[PDB]
């Protein structure tokens, strides 16, 4: 007991670093896997794509919610989504099923969140920057957009809709 | 002058006592919003009630700001200034410089006072992360700045103690508690660079009217430079208490001094270069850098997995010594009738799922499942409001006697144990509901009681949230009564306060001194720490500071 | 004495909690991917 059992403790400690490290690496591995597949398109684009918040809903690709979905390949569509003090334009976003959807989201005011219930889409929207995420919806139906970043008194009420067509 | 001659042989008790009292006062007020918020996540609106008790409260989100700023920033910082100055001072029997210590306290008081004014005036309802371009009163940023900056005076105070003690003992190894304190204050110095740079460059000139706006991506990247390590600044005081005090109150020894040193050394290295894990969902920050900060984040949990075994085995050793018998004999041999001991051990239990949730959160792509849902508060209430707070509540039992004199009566020990078990139990119950409402996509930071039809899939973990609101309301109230009662009840008594804290004897072996020697090259490791920071934030900040996109400020409350 | 059995059982609980939580959310991720 004790000192004799001190040798045991600094040795069991060695096994536990050994084991902790191996399980942490298996996680690193299983993340890696998600990084190499379709699921990875929810990661925001690296590049800085700057815009001007005070202009963004008057001039440019965000100023007309009618013109928010553009077909940008045979099976690809781009959607200019504006997240604003207390809703989303367009409402609804109307996207086909099976298509790569490329969201380009910005704000004219403060930070908002864009969390699409039932998907991994979960990006912060920053006034002056463009959040670009990619996703393919495999199931038609409605998907509520939640704003999950406090933005003011109307926050708990900021929701949107994706309608992805049968 | 003092007939409590205390504060002229050890006046470092006088300062410490002010740090703790003010910190526990912040906890009480900040926490008063707690149960209201728990019932909100329970789909019961109770702000019509609160607004009539506290007529100054304009909204749920003013509540959440005050709750956040007052609990997570202010109580915790003050608990850290107290513990991490006074424990190393006592281990070394030296006096902290008192002109500076009274300054640090004054800088923190002037700070809280100044920040608190616009918060109660509803002029800075921007949450404790104050994300631009939400714009607070200038007095909130200047308050938080001076309040934060009072930790620099504390860093000086401790390195000074260390310099002087080394001078008097050439070739002696830094004693354990002091070693902890030193890596800890050095780690906080690196850490705070970020939030300091966000204030001085951006936030302060913005809100005085000196520039029209701020880049939110940089403001948020500087913030999280400080924002992750700041949780380790909350945790390590408790870890300090847990490593060097708890085992003695438990009957035992710390089973390893190098182990504990190692843990702390590892927090100096890896606590700061990891804040991109709060930005998994930000634009304009390269996916590759997120993968680095993610691997590095998983490394910051290794010291903690070590603490788990090290603490566990110390408790086990104590337990056996106190007649504890089988696989699990040793748990009921621990002093369950002492709140000093119970509060941090319950904290540790809560810590098990709290840490497993952080690991999930840290795993980059897995953070898309849970980011900004109720799951996150689920996670941190298990960490800070449970372990860190409970180690502070339990402190009151062995530290307050030590500082004041006033001994704990049996009915005070008893109320202690009610509080601590109810606090623990309320937190576990709140954790489930918030973890579960999170996986059902309920957002954090929301007055969801105003949209009561909105999250119908969440009806049942919403009952859990109500249940806990009510438990934690009982416990907070039992605490307020208990805390005021430990201070107020007239026991202005002599002896038992002439006390060095119940520090632990430690087990020694042949493989101590070579490890301990290496880890004591503090200048070396701080440089490695500062190099890891540059290598982790540097590439990304160069790009951003070259591409500043200031945007107008908004007030949305 | 010999084996710090207790401590091991603690880190066992730890590990298992960690796995249940991590593998649990890893499945949620794919089911939403
Ligand atoms: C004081 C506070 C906190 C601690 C400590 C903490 C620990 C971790 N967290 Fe966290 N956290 C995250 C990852 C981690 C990781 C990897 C750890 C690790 O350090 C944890 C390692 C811990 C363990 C591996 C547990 C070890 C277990 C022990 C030590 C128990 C032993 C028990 C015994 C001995 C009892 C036995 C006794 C008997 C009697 C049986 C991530 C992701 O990377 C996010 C962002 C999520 C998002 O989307 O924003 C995050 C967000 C937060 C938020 C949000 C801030 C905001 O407003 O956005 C709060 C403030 C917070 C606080 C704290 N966090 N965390
Ligand atoms: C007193 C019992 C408590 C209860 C019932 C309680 C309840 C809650 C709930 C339900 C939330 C989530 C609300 C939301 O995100 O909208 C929350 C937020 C929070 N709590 Fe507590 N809490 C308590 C104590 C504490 C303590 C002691 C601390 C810190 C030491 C703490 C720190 C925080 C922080 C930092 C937030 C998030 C602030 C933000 O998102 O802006 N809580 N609390
Ligand atoms: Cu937009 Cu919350
Ligand atoms: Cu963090």
């Amino acid at each position: 007991d004790q000192h004799k059992a001190h040798k045991a403790i600094l040795a069991y400690e060695k096994g536990w670093l050994a084991f902790s490290l191996a399980m942490l690496f298996v996680f690193i591995a299983l993340i890696a896997y998600t990084l190499a597949t379709h699921t990875a398109g929810v990661i925001p684009a690296g590049k800085l794509e700057r815009v001007d918040p005070t202009t963004v809903r008057q001039e440019g690709p965000w100023a007309d919610p009618a013109q928010a979905v553009v077909q940008t390949g045979p099976n690809q569509y781009t959607v200019y989504v504006l997240a604003f003090a207390f809703g989303y334009q367009p409402n609804p976003i109307e996207v086909p099923q099976g298509a790569e959807i490329v969201f380009k989201i910005t704000s004219p005011d403060v930070i908002h969140g864009f969390h699409v219930e039932g998907t991994n889409i979960n990006v912060e929207v920053l006034p002056g920057e463009v959040s670009t995420v990619r996703y393919t919806f495999k199931r038609p139906g409605e998907y509520r957009i939640i704003c999950n970043q406090y933005c003011g008194l109307g926050h708990q009420n900021m929701f949107g809709t994706i309608v992805v067509k049968e | 002058s003092e007939i409590s001659r205390v504060y002229e042989a050890y006046p470092e008790k006088k300062a410490t006592l002010y740090f703790l009292v003010l910190g526990f006062l912040a906890l009480i007020v900040g926490s008063l919003f707690g149960p209201f918020q728990a019932l909100n996540y329970g789909n019961v609106d109770a702000y019509p009630l609160l607004k009539r008790l506290l007529p100054f409260v304009q909204s749920y989100y003013q509540g959440l700001t005050l709750h956040g700023v007052l609990n997570a920033i202010v109580f915790t910082q003050l608990f850290a200034q107290a513990i991490m100055v006074y424990l190393p001072a006592r281990e070394l029997n030296m006096r902290p410089n008192m002109g500076l210590m009274w300054l640090s306290w004054w800088m923190a008081f002037i700070g809280l006072v100044v920040a608190a004014l616009p918060l109660l005036a509803n002029e800075a309802t921007v949450l404790y992360t104050f994300y631009p371009p939400l714009k607070g009163h200038w007095a909130f940023y200047l308050g938080a700045s001076v309040f934060v900056l009072s930790t620099w005076v504390s860093i000086y105070i401790v390195l000074d103690l260390w310099r002087r003690w080394k001078a008097a003992n050439p070739g002696k190894v830094t004693p354990l508690v002091t070693y902890m304190a030193v890596v800890f204050w050095l780690m906080w110095f690196l850490a705070s660079l970020g939030l300091v740079l966000e204030a001085v460059l951006f936030l302060l000139p913005w809100s005085f009217g000196l520039v029209e706006g701020v880049d939110p991506l940089v403001a948020r990247t500087l913030f999280w430079w400080t924002g992750h390590p700041i949780v380790y600044f909350w945790l390590l005081p408790a870890y300090a208490i847990i490593y060097t005090i708890l085992p003695k109150q438990a009957g035992g020894r710390l089973v390893s001094d190098p182990m504990a040193r190692l843990a702390f050394l590892l927090f100096l290295l890896l606590s700061t270069p990891v804040g991109f894990h709060h930005q998994f969902a930000d634009p304009g920050i390269d996916p590759t850098w997120k993968m680095i900060h993610s691997v590095l984040t998983l490394f910051v949990a290794v010291p903690s997995l070590m603490t788990a075994f090290t603490v566990a085995a110390s408790l086990e050793f104590a337990g056996r010594l106190r007649g504890g018998r089988g696989l699990f004999g040793w748990i009921r041999a621990l002093p369950w009738d002492n709140p000093a001991f119970v509060a941090p051990v319950l904290g540790l239990l809560g810590f098990i799922p709290g840490g497993a949730g952080g690991i999930v959160n840290a795993s980059f792509t897995l953070d898309y499942v849970v980011h900004n849902t109720a799951w996150v508060p689920g996670h941190f209430h298990l960490q800070v409001a449970s372990l860190v707070t409970l180690t502070a509540m339990g402190s009151l039992y062995w530290l307050l006697p030590n500082l004041t004199g006033k001994p704990i009566s049996d009915a005070q020990r008893r109320l202690g144990l009610a509080v601590v078990w109810l606090w623990f139990l309320g937190m576990m119950i709140m954790a489930v509901g918030l973890h579960w409402a999170g996986l059902l996509n309920v957002p954090r930071r929301a007055y969801i009681a105003q949209v009561p039809d909105a999250y119908p899939h969440a009806a049942v973990p919403m009952v859990f949230n109500v249940l806990a609101g009510i438990v934690l309301l009982v416990a907070l109230l039992l605490f307020i009564y208990g805390l005021f009662s430990v201070l107020l009840s007239r026991e202005r008594k002599p002896e038992l306060a002439e006390a060095p804290l119940p520090f632990a004897e430690v087990i020694s072996g042949p493989e101590d001194r070579r490890l301990v020697l290496a880890m004591d090259r503090i200048g070396f490791w701080f440089a490695v720490a500062a190099i890891l920071v540059v290598l982790a934030y540097g590439p990304t900040l160069v790009q951003l500071f070259g591409h500043l996109n200031p945007v107008p400020g908004w007030r949305l409350w | 004495e010999e084996k710090p059995k207790g401590a091991l059982a603690v880190i066992l609980v730890l590990t298992l909690t960690i796995l249940v939580f991590w593998l649990g959310v890893y499945a949620v991720f794919f089911a939403r991917g």
